């Protein structure tokens, strides 16, 4: 993070900072606090340890007079595919939401298995509008999310109460979910999807649904993109 | 002779400025001599500003103060502490009542101060079991939800479970502002020889809320038999722990020496709970289960205990503690420590309360386990035990009955069920849903239980005695 | 030992297993009870079918 | 005078500090890095730095300031960034034009350059004068027309000189009063400690709506103006809407804004909106910077500096609220205050009470808390104000499990729950109404009576609706929806229009950012209608298929009733309310016939 602060700070560069294995930070510095004889924290960490990730993670953004920027991708395991975990958990207090990389999704052989309903981007909202990438970007996100949750909950109950119980929202909720995974999410190690192709696979995935029942998306971005197949 | 207090001796009090250390919430002194264990002392601030503090521990000539209100402010080099010699005592008399103290005894109602008849000692000795007696009659609420079904006897401990943001403590002041006794006799029961008396204490009590009581109170009269216990959220916590006793001590006086039956309201007992694991934790003990101490059954249990009627005194003690159920659970600490020590509980359910229904008390839940001893002939009506069998019964019908209603519908129900579903409606929305200023006596509530059973046809009023059924149903 | 969520230990899923767990027991009461209606209206229709 | 003895973290052990007091502010180091006393053991004083503590060498001087931590009040206060020691974050800034806060950075909290034009008060030469009385006024915004200046309180005597009218920087004396021969010169600004909330003559009760404008918080669960709220920390709820729409619309005279355990871009994002958003309520549109102070405090920040930010906000909000001005204090994350505390006290090696947290964070919180209802203000002449505390809670691990919130709930009157059901459905503000509650309900009877005489009436019933169709809903996921009635169908199909249509709001639309309380009065009106009239058709005997079918363009007229511009006016828009209200009763006559 010295390093990238020197190069984006004073050097005016554009760094992108990738620390893999935070865990393996947090378990250095759970040793550590551990040998001083400390007052541990959760699962034996350090108190302080919000504090020290935070210390780390702070050192991003951009400054007023300086033309630089550092952009933070920390990557952690969390131990046993819980976010609740004091490292992911902290972690969340301290950074812009968070890419999750679901064992499920990977299970079914999804690349990238990136779960969107726990991953987040806590300023998301204000680099995506008409002036920046398209006028649809909110809203098509939003039902996105909304609609995968949807499948989610209409894929436990038909666990449970089967196909035939299910209303038409929930069959169309399991038919998106799986064109979701198996197209939308799901893409090449090398492929690289520039925004507008993604928004416009997005809003072929959202045709399944008829325009009535989009009710994420705003009457004028529904009424102009939805029939733009 | 009364007049055996031996009181007029002058007991010097030492002020040491030799403290030694400050940690936290604690004041550490170095060379106190011939400290006592729970001794309240006086600290003298630098600034002049005097606080209390109770001893918390005493080791060879060194003594560690609790201090109330914080320890901010405190050097090691000017501030002195005065040590009373005595724990914390509290002004008792026979004209408490209409007072409202803080929760350290101190009064609170710009009144003067208590001139006590005894300086009763604080968290007394423990009532002698050979001296107990079963509880044998009704303390009236005026409360249908809990006159009717879950009725109080005059020695029983029966809590009111709750949660954050239901209005218990609004039923709480109901019940302080409506009970009394039920039986009609020639004198009335603000005599001076079968009077009646409530201690409310409040801990943790919000400032808006406590506001609430105080004005309450004083409005509708009820503090001339009311002794008000304020303890806001913001005030210490030693204070919080405390209250509870005062209320108690003065409980203990008024039913055990005056023979007055005292109705004891110890609302936000999870608020207490709360003080309690702090004071533990301030004495570098190891919290128990969900981070609460584990010895607070045994605490729990001093403060409840403090009730039921006696052998020789006339008078008794009632007490309602109201504790709010954190995450809305049984398995909480403090609620099942409370259902272990107390008769019974009182519920208050949210399902109701979003359903605008005052008061919102789930009657299926909630049980008086000795009920059956503040029923009767000479206790309120001859039909109390079963109307309240009968209302449960046909309340819980109509509970599974409006779960049927959505599965196999209306017209797929049995005649008892379509009856239910009505019987539930009025239950609800007539008898349980009470106003928060109307006071129904036991009789009231018991006839306005009939009207809601007139409905149903004799064959299957099944657990009402037919006798009973016989005398009250026809006509 | 037995069949198993296989789900992550902790309060804020200790709290929803016990609401799933509470749901699906009223559940199968409801379902129970609903059951008993069908067949009673079953056995009746057996019965006009036989005469 | 004392020397460090220790340094391990922000904790330093000073020694030689024989006369220091607890939670006294001391000079550590040759930098003089501002830091508290925390314990004492004799000569040695343990001491949290507020800033970074690398570089400490142990015999470096530590010098005791003999005041705890306090903060300027004052002229200039108004339209500033602040840390949690109240370090001018503009004025460090321009100072040394470095891009970091240098350590041990002393510039005045309040700027001692400008000239403010000056009023003499009521009290002259000779008159016995008290805390908390206003002997002047300053003219400090075009918004705030009149900052009081306020004698400090626990600070009386008989004035000896009173300064006239004029322009005076804030260090000149202004009042020389004379108390019993110790005479005490004043200033335009005064110091009071963060931990002691300000007196006043008495605390009175909130009685007075705090009209958020979502839709949700004001019609089921309302706040009053000096009440305690909760927020979840959620973005897209109200954490980031209704922060906005109270410095924006509320009727608070001024809005201070604590950003405890912020983020560092989401603090870079609140001082550029702040900045660029302006109000409609004063007449003319001016900023809402001229009501607002903020407190940034990120999460990099000292510990010891989260944890003052929470006071040093509220003890701003307490002193414009001695001034009789209703003023809002915005927690940014009450929970990363909890998380401050609970790494203070582990540093101090105390014994934690639950999950880690230290055993007096309930007491903590309460002292917070009840730092906010409606008083009257210390001193002459008779004035009222209050202190909305407007805090959010992070949760931890998306339940109510965690300690922050349950040591919160037994405090706030108001608490504005989240639900994951409504946020992953991206339907927002998304507000968990099955256990929301608003112990304000019963005091706002008074405000309700005089002017909406119905609100409370319509507000149980949608609760009572909603509560009916969350219970059918449970039992239908199960079932399904063959089985219900005609009325159970109409109770789902008017909560599920009750929850697109009236309690999501867009919050980033003209419309919708801001519903007034007329506006949703009249929408509980024709939702509760609705409800009426299609219950009590069916009771006739109308299917409720057809019902539907026939009155969908009434049921569109309900739902677009959001739509209304609150801009038109509160004549315009009731006047069309009253005509969708009658247009609805004349169509289910027709259709029932």
């Amino acid at each position: 993070l010295t390093t990238a602060e020197y190069l984006a700070y004073q050097t005016e560069r554009h760094v992108l900072t990738i620390l893999t294995d935070m865990s393996s930070y947090a378990d250095a510095l759970r040793e550590v606090s551990a040998a001083r004889e400390e007052v541990p924290g959760r699962r034996g960490y350090p108190g302080y340890m919000y504090t020290d990730l935070s210390t780390i993670y702070e050192r991003a953004g951009r400054v007023e007079g300086r033309n630089g920027s550092i952009t933070q991708i920390p990557i952690l395991t969390m131990p046993n595919d819980d976010i609740t975990h004091p490292i992911p958990d902290l972690t969340g207090y301290i950074t812009e939401g968070q890419i999750f990389v679901d064992r499920q999704l990977h299970n079914k052989g999804i690349y990238p298995p990136i779960n969107v309903l726990p991953s987040l981007s806590r300023l998301m909202k204000s680099a995506i509008g008409e002036g920046m990438t398209r006028k649809d970007h909110g809203d098509v996100s939003n039902q996105l999310y909304a609609k995968y949750a949807i499948g989610k909950d209409a894929a436990a109950m038909k666990a449970v109460v089967g196909e035939e119980a299910l209303s038409i929202e929930d069959k169309l909720s399991l038919e998106f979910l799986e064109k979701f995974e198996k197209t939308f999410i799901t893409q090449g190690a090398y492929e690289d999807r520039t925004v507008f192709e993604s928004l416009d696979q997005a809003w072929s995935l959202l045709r399944i649904y008829p325009k009535e029942m989009l009710n994420r998306i705003s009457p004028k971005i529904l009424d102009e993109f939805y029939d733009r197949a | 002779k009364k007049a055996v207090e031996q009181g007029f001796n002058v007991k010097p009090r030492l002020n040491y400025n030799t403290v030694s250390g400050v940690n936290g919430p604690l004041v550490i002194l170095e060379k106190v001599k011939f400290p006592r264990y729970n001794e309240i002392v006086n600290l003298t601030l630098p600034d002049g500003t005097v606080r209390q503090g109770q001893v918390l521990e005493i080791r060879g000539d060194r003594a560690i103060v609790q201090v109330f209100e914080g320890t901010s402010g405190i050097d090691v080099k000017k501030t002195t502490v005065e040590f009373t010699g005595e724990s914390l005592r509290i002004p008792v008399s026979e004209d408490m009542l209409g007072r409202i103290f803080d929760g350290s005894g101190r009064p609170i109602d710009n009144g003067p101060k208590v001139f006590a008849e005894d300086y009763l000692d604080i968290n007394g000795s423990p009532i002698n079991p050979y001296a107990r007696i079963y509880p044998e009659e009704m303390i009236s609420t005026g409360v249908s939800a809990i006159d009717t079904m879950n009725s109080i006897a005059r020695g029983q401990k029966i809590p009111i479970f709750s949660a954050s943001g239901l209005p218990h403590n609004e039923i709480a002041a109901q019940i302080c502002r409506q009970a009394g006794l039920v039986r009609p006799t020639k004198d009335v029961h603000d005599g001076h020889e079968e009077n009646f008396s409530i201690v409310f204490a409040a801990m943790g009590v919000n400032l808006e809320t406590a506001r609430f009581f105080k004005q309450d109170f004083e409005e509708n009269g009820s503090l001339e038999r009311t002794s008000l216990f304020l303890n806001l959220a913001n005030d210490p916590t030693i204070e919080r722990i405390i209250t509870p006793r005062l209320a108690l001590t003065t409980a203990e006086y008024l039913a055990y020496q005056t023979e007055r039956h005292v109705l004891t309201i110890l609302t936000d007992m999870s608020s207490y709970a709360d003080a309690l694991r702090e004071v533990s934790a301030a004495r570098e003990e190891v919290p128990g289960r969900r981070g609460y101490p584990g010895y607070m059954y045994t605490d729990l249990s001093t403060i409840y205990e403090r009730a039921g009627r006696v052998e020789g005194r006339n008078g008794s003690i009632t007490q309602i503690p109201i504790l709010t159920m954190p995450n809305d659970d049984i398995t909480h600490p403090i609620p099942d420590l409370t259902g272990y020590i107390t008769e019974g509980q009182i519920f208050v359910d949210r399902q109701l309360h979003n359903k605008g229904i005052y008061p919102p008390i789930n009657v299926l839940p909630s049980l008086s386990r000795l009920m059956k001893s503040a029923i009767g002939e000479g206790m309120t009506r001859k039909d109390h035990g079963d109307v309240s069998n009968q209302l449960y019964a046909k309340y819980a019908i109509g509970k599974d009955a409006a779960a049927m209603k959505a599965v196999v519908g209306e017209e797929a129900l049995s005649i008892e069920d379509k009856l239910s579903l009505e019987f539930l409606e009025k239950f609800e929305k007539t008898f349980i849903t009470q106003g928060a200023y109307e006071d129904r006596t036991v009789f009231e509530s018991l006839d306005q239980a009939w009207s809601l059973l007139r409905i149903y046809p004799k064959e299957m009023l099944n657990r009402i005695s037919p006798k009973i059924l016989d005398e009250f149903y026809d006509r | 030992s037995g069949n198993r969520e296989q789900v992550f230990p902790t309060r804020m899923t200790l709290g929803l297993m016990k609401t799933k767990l509470k749901g699906a027991n009223q559940g199968y009461s409801l379902l129970k009870r609903k059951s008993e209606a069908l067949t009673k209206r079953f056995r009746d229709i057996t019965k006009r079918i036989d005469d | 005078y004392g020397a460090i003895y220790s340094v391990s973290g922000p904790v330093v052990i000073a020694e030689n500090m024989i006369g220091c007091a607890m939670y006294e502010l001391v000079k550590v180091g040759h930098d003089n890095l501002v830091g508290e006393v925390i314990r004492i053991d004799g000569d040695k004083a343990t001491i949290q730095v507020y800033e970074e503590t690398a570089g400490l060498t142990v015999g470096d001087p530590v010098l005791r300031t003999g005041k705890p931590l306090s903060v300027e009040l004052g002229p200039g206060l108004m339209e500033t960034i602040y840390d949690g020691i109240q370090r001018p974050l503009k004025a460090i800034k321009e100072e040394s034009q470095s891009i970091y806060i240098p350590r041990g950075i002393d510039t005045p909290a309040l700027d001692r350059t400008i000239k403010w034009q000056f009023t003499p008060g009521k009290f002259q030469v000779g008159d016995h004068i008290s805390g908390g009385d206003i002997y002047g006024s300053v003219f400090e915004n075009s918004l705030i027309s009149s900052h009081k200046i306020l004698l400090p309180p626990r600070s009386r005597g008989t004035i000896t000189w009173i300064a006239p009218a004029g322009e005076y920087t804030l260090d000149e004396k202004i009042l020389e009063v004379e108390f019993d021969g110790k005479k005490s010169d004043f200033t335009l600004y005064h110091t009071w400690p963060v931990r002691v909330p300000r007196p006043v003559t008495e605390k009175l009760s909130a009685d007075y709506p705090l009209l958020t404008g979502q839709r949700v918080l004001d019609a089921l669960f309302p706040c009053v103006q000096g009440g305690t709220t909760c927020i979840p920390g959620a973005f897209g709820c109200g954490k980031t809407v209704i922060s906005q729409s109270l410095s924006k619309y509320s009727n608070s005279d001024a809005i201070i804004y604590v950003g405890c355990g912020e983020r560092g871009n989401e603090m870079a994002e609140v001082l550029m909106e702040f900045p660029e958003l302006y109000t409609e309520m004063s007449g003319t549109k001016e900023p809402i910077m001229k009501r607002t102070t903020l407190v940034a405090n990120t999460s990099n920040m000292p510990v010891a500096a989260r944890e003052a930010s929470i006071y040093t906000g509220i003890t701003l909000a307490e002193y414009f609220r001695d001034q009789g001005k209703n003023v809002s204090m915005i927690a940014d994350s009450s929970s990363r205050w909890a998380e401050a505390l609970r790494e203070i006290s582990g540093r101090l090696g105390e014994m934690p009470a639950d999950q880690g947290f230290p055993a007096y964070l309930g007491a903590k919180l309460a002292s917070f808390y009840e730092r906010a209802g409606k008083a009257v203000a210390l001193g002459s002449p008779d004035r009222t104000g209050s202190v909305s505390i407007v805090a959010a809670v992070s949760p931890a691990g998306g339940d109510f499990s965690d300690p922050v919130t349950t040591a919160t709930l037994g405090i706030t009157q108001v608490f504005w729950g989240l639900d994951k059901k409504l946020a992953q459905r991206k339907h927002f503000p998304s507000i968990n109404t099955s256990v929301s509650y608003s112990k304000y309900t019963n005091v706002l009877n008074k405000f309700y009576d005089s002017n909406y005489p119905e609100f409370p009436v319509l507000r149980d019933r949608m609760k009572e609706i909603l509560s009916n169709a969350e219970e059918l809903e449970q039992v239908v996921q199960l079932v399904g929806k063959s089985a219900l009635s005609d009325s159970d169908k109409i109770t789902l199909d008017v909560a599920t229009l009750i929850k697109e249509d009236f309690l999501q709001q867009n919050g980033y639309s003209t419309y919708d950012a801001f519903c007034p309380i007329w506006k949703t009065f009249d929408m509980m009106r024709a939702f509760i209608s609705y409800h009426d009239e299609a219950q009590k058709a069916v009771a006739n005997g109308a299917n409720w298929s057809k019902l539907a079918d026939s009155t969908g363009d009434v049921k569109h007229a309900v739902s677009s009733s959001k739509f209304f511009e609150p801009s038109r006016g509160e004549k315009e828009v009731h006047g069309e309310f009253e005509k969708l209200l009658s247009t609805m009763q004349e169509r289910f006559a027709e259709s029932t016939d």
